[PDB]
């Protein structure tokens, strides 16, 4: 556990600094892909398995893929151009930064939870009959949603 | 069973655009929206439920106001794209199934299904439109991530992602913050007002029509299942409305003006949120959003890109109706007798009241004295020399559909205890 | 517990990148670590709470998907002709 | 199910794949001639340009990776179904044959509009 | 006498009013359109609520 947890919180919260600090597009987006690694080890470690193989293919195998094409058709690497740079609100953004924790650490503070379930590890074995069900509602909106964002970008682009 | 409807006529046309011409669409449309709205009215009473998709008469009242404001968005959209009618009806559904559950995970699915068609339509491609739906998009996005972090805490002071859960202390407490922050954004509250002027002076005139009425419909059917406690909601109205009503005295735009006093209105709508009435906020939203797509509705009839506040004057010598019209909506909006926005208001006030926010109440009232400074500078220009402005008097589509909200306005500012009676279970 | 407060900080660290870039992309990841970050707070609520919080987060990278989508469609249709992606370079719309 | 030692034996698993590919990467850094010049440090084609300036790349690969995400998400959701399928039965069938349905709808969609664009 | 009072009087409703309309434009000034500043007054707003709440 904290031997290799302390690790793998580590190298979120490095990551996690890298994709909000690194200028280099290509380099933010690879630490994010670190970040979804890390992520989903973790993931596994909390007994959710099927989760962190698809927090693997879709996130960081799917989506930071076309977020590195778009930044590939769209060269973009160099983003400070056309600054504006309001370097003041550097610190003063880190301030908000910090806020937006310390209530959740307040909130999340003094907070113990029965953490004892045994959730036999987070297969889809479990899940298809929750999903397909309980989730179904939810199932075919999430559907829609997607379907509707298909014909959103088709219409969004379509030169013509 | 109005669900089934919306989307089987959304999915058909998805294809048949392909077949038929955009107006063929837009005709069709048009019925499934009538269709979804009669479905609607038959079942007035009787709530339907199947999963965690709950119908009650929250869901009505705000899901007939929804199918209102699309019906008279889609009467004007004229455009050759099919396409820029299929994004209206996922709205409509979308909004549908924002007010049908309490489920904050389905709430959150509801919301990105119903706000993205919105961020596609607001593209005629003027140089303006592209920055809004681009500050649009990206504070929606930043709401989103908020309301689910909120939605997450929720999860994790109760079992479930249903709203109604008994609450724990600081933790609920941060959850319920986390979830209004993103539920005031989209009701365009403030201090999240910033994107409404910006993203109303950029958009197509129809489109902030259907925004401006359907969106603030479905988020304050959204809110009304939330508790949410009484210092952020005293916190909220004091500023948006104070912001609202302030920054509206500074604009020079008829669209960033609406906007701004579209603010202050969920702002006074913020009120009957004390006792969750669903009556009083279904009162007020009724007649608000009759007024506004009756506003919205002519100055698309002037101009889609951006009005002035002069290109309003003269307008009852060029048409005398919708010069009236038009003050009609500017008084309801100011909530003045004998039109319906004073019962609505009231409505919202006695809620406050009966709730105890005294303080707040005084400072709503004083911000909605001073907004009648511009409400009449508006209604009142109507009738000043007409000077050079574009004018389209529409076709008979949008007067007879700008008559009839004056009309249902008026009759129902005068007569309340007509309807009012069955916005409960609906005897 | 050191998962929950985890969250919260690359939640953080999300706000901070989008109030720092200058760059919508940027912004966007900034935002995509923030729902990544629910989801790990999802996932520990869900051990805590009975696996529901991992069809939630199922749900939400489907959601998740959806907006990249569209908002990669936006992200292209303002900047394919224009100029640096800066999102300083659009002050069209004034108070 | 299976045990979780099986999750580190992966995490040694990649050590050793990790570990030999950073050796033949020495390997092949440490033996060579280094004899760097302008020229040869030069990407390609004689001088300059072998695209050189030309415009951003078409859009047709942002759609292909785009479409891709949205069906990877597909079939993310049409696993667990597959898993568990006898005890879900017409029921979970049933609503994975309408979830399929509308996603194939929006594929008939973007292909009677086609990416050729 | 009275009568200059009274437009005096007069004078200061106008300037109630002048300082109303003051007070708007500096907030209708905190609208720019850079969407950073939008971000951050978002961002900063919503921390404010989240300290009300306790």
């Amino acid at each position: 556990m904290s031997l290799l947890e302390g690790l793998a919180l580590f190298l979120l919260l490095l990551s996690g600094v890298l994709v909000v600090t690194l200028r280099n597009a290509i380099h933010a987006a690879l630490a994010l892909i670190l970040n979804f690694l890390v992520l989903a080890g973790v993931y596994v470690a909390l007994d959710a398995r099927f989760l962190g193989f698809i927090q693997v293919i879709v996130y960081a195998g799917a989506i930071v893929v076309l977020f590195l094409f778009v930044i590939m058709l769209l060269f973009a690497a160099q983003g400070e151009i056309g600054f504006d740079p309001l370097v003041r609100s550097r610190p003063l953004a880190a301030l908000l930064a910090l806020g937006v924790a310390g209530i959740l650490a307040a909130g999340l503070w003094g907070l113990d939870l029965a953490f004892t379930q045994d959730l036999k590890g987070g297969l889809p074995q479990a899940l298809g009959p929750l999903l397909y069900g309980d989730w179904l509602f939810v199932l075919l909106a999430v559907g829609f949603l997607l379907m509707a964002a298909t014909v959103v970008a088709v219409a969004l682009v379509e030169p013509g | 069973m109005t669900l089934a409807i919306l989307a089987v006529f959304s999915v058909a046309l998805t294809l048949l655009g392909f077949v038929l011409p955009p107006q063929g669409v837009k005709r069709a449309t048009l019925l499934g929206l009538a269709l979804a709205l009669a479905s609607l009215l038959l079942t007035w009473g009787k709530p339907f439920a199947f999963g965690p998709y709950a119908v009650d008469g929250v869901s009505q009242v705000f899901t007939l106001l929804a199918l209102l404001g699309a019906l008279w968005t889609v009467g004007l959209v004229r455009s050759g794209r099919f396409e820029f009618y299929l994004l209206v009806l996922y709205a409509a559904l979308g909004m549908h199934l924002l007010a049908s559950t309490r489920h904050l995970l389905l709430m959150l699915v509801a919301l990105e299904a119903l706000s993205l068609p919105l961020y596609a339509l607001a593209t005629w491609r003027r140089g303006q439109g592209l920055e809004a739906a681009l500050k649009y998009f990206l504070l929606g996005a930043l709401a989103a991530a908020f309301f689910l972090y909120g939605a997450a805490l929720f999860y994790g002071a109760t079992g479930s992602l249903v709203l109604g859960a008994p609450g724990e202390g600081p933790l609920y407490a941060l959850a319920l913050g986390l979830l209004l922050v993103g539920l005031g954004f989209k009701a365009a509250l403030a201090p999240f007002h910033f994107w409404t002027p910006d993203v109303y002076q950029g958009s197509p005139t129809p489109v902030v029509l259907f925004m401006a009425t359907s969106v603030k419909a479905a988020a304050f059917a959204a809110l009304l299942r939330v508790a949410a406690p009484p210092e952020a909601l005293a916190l909220l109205v004091a500023l948006s409305v104070v912001v609202g009503n302030l920054a509206a005295l500074a604009q020079k735009e008829a669209k960033r003006l609406l906007a701004y006093s579209s603010i202050a209105h969920a702002g006074y709508m913020a009120l009957a949120l004390y006792t969750g009435n669903a009556q009083a906020l279904g009162f007020y939203l009724l007649t608000y959003v009759l007024a506004t797509g009756l506003a919205f509705a002519v100055l698309s009839q002037i101009s889609p890109d951006r009005v002035p506040l002069e290109a309003l004057r003269g307008l009852y010598r060029k048409d005398p109706l919708l010069g009236l019209a038009f003050l009609v909506a500017m008084l309801s909006l100011l909530g003045l007798p004998p039109l319906a926005g004073f019962w609505g208001k009231y409505l919202a006030f006695a809620e406050a009241a009966r709730a105890g926010a005294w303080g707040v109440l005084v400072l709503a009232l004083v911000t909605s004295a001073v907004s009648a400074y511009y409400y009449l500078g508006l209604g009142l220009a109507v009738f000043a020399r007409p000077e050079e402005t574009p004018f389209r008097p529409g076709p008979p589509w949008a007067r007879a559909a700008v008559v009839a909200a004056g009309v249902l306005l008026l009759a129902l500012g005068l007569l309340p205890g007509l309807v009012l009676p069955a916005l409960a279970a609906g005897g | 517990m050191s998962y929950l407060l985890t969250s919260a900080l690359l939640f953080a660290l999300g706000v901070y990148g989008v109030l720092t870039r200058r760059t919508a992309i940027l912004v966007f990841l900034s935002i995509e670590l923030m729902l990544n970050a629910a989801n790990l707070s999802l996932v520990g609520f869900a051990r805590a709470y009975g696996l529901d919080g991992q069809v939630a987060a199922l749900m939400v990278i489907a959601v998740a998907a959806a907006e990249v989508a569209v908002g990669l469609g936006l992200i292209v249709a303002i900047f394919r002709h224009r100029e640096s992606t800066a999102v300083d370079d659009l002050s069209e719309l004034r108070g | 199910m299976a045990p979780i030692q099986e999750y580190v034996g992966t995490l040694i698993y990649v050590g050793v794949a990790l570990f030999i590919g950073v050796a033949a990467l020495l390997v092949g850094a440490l033996l060579g001639p280094k004899k760097p010049g302008r020229a040869k440090l030069m990407p390609y084609e004689s001088g300059n340009d072998p695209a050189g300036e030309v415009k951003r790349f078409p859009v047709h690969f942002y759609v292909v990776a785009m479409l891709f995400i949205l069906f990877d998400v597909e079939v993310a959701f049409l696993w667990p179904y597959a898993v568990s399928a006898g005890g879900l039965g017409l029921y979970g069938f049933l609503g994975v044959l309408a979830f399929t349905l509308l996603l194939f709808v929006g594929f008939l969609y973007e292909w009677w509009k086609g990416v050729m664009r | 006498a009275l009568f200059y009072g009274d437009r005096g009087l007069l004078s200061g409703y106008f300037g109630l009013g002048g300082a109303a309309r003051s007070l708007g434009q500096g907030l209708a000034r905190l609208q720019t359109g850079y969407l950073r500043v939008y971000a951050l007054l978002f961002v900063l707003g919503a921390l404010l609520l989240l300290g009300v709440m306790r």
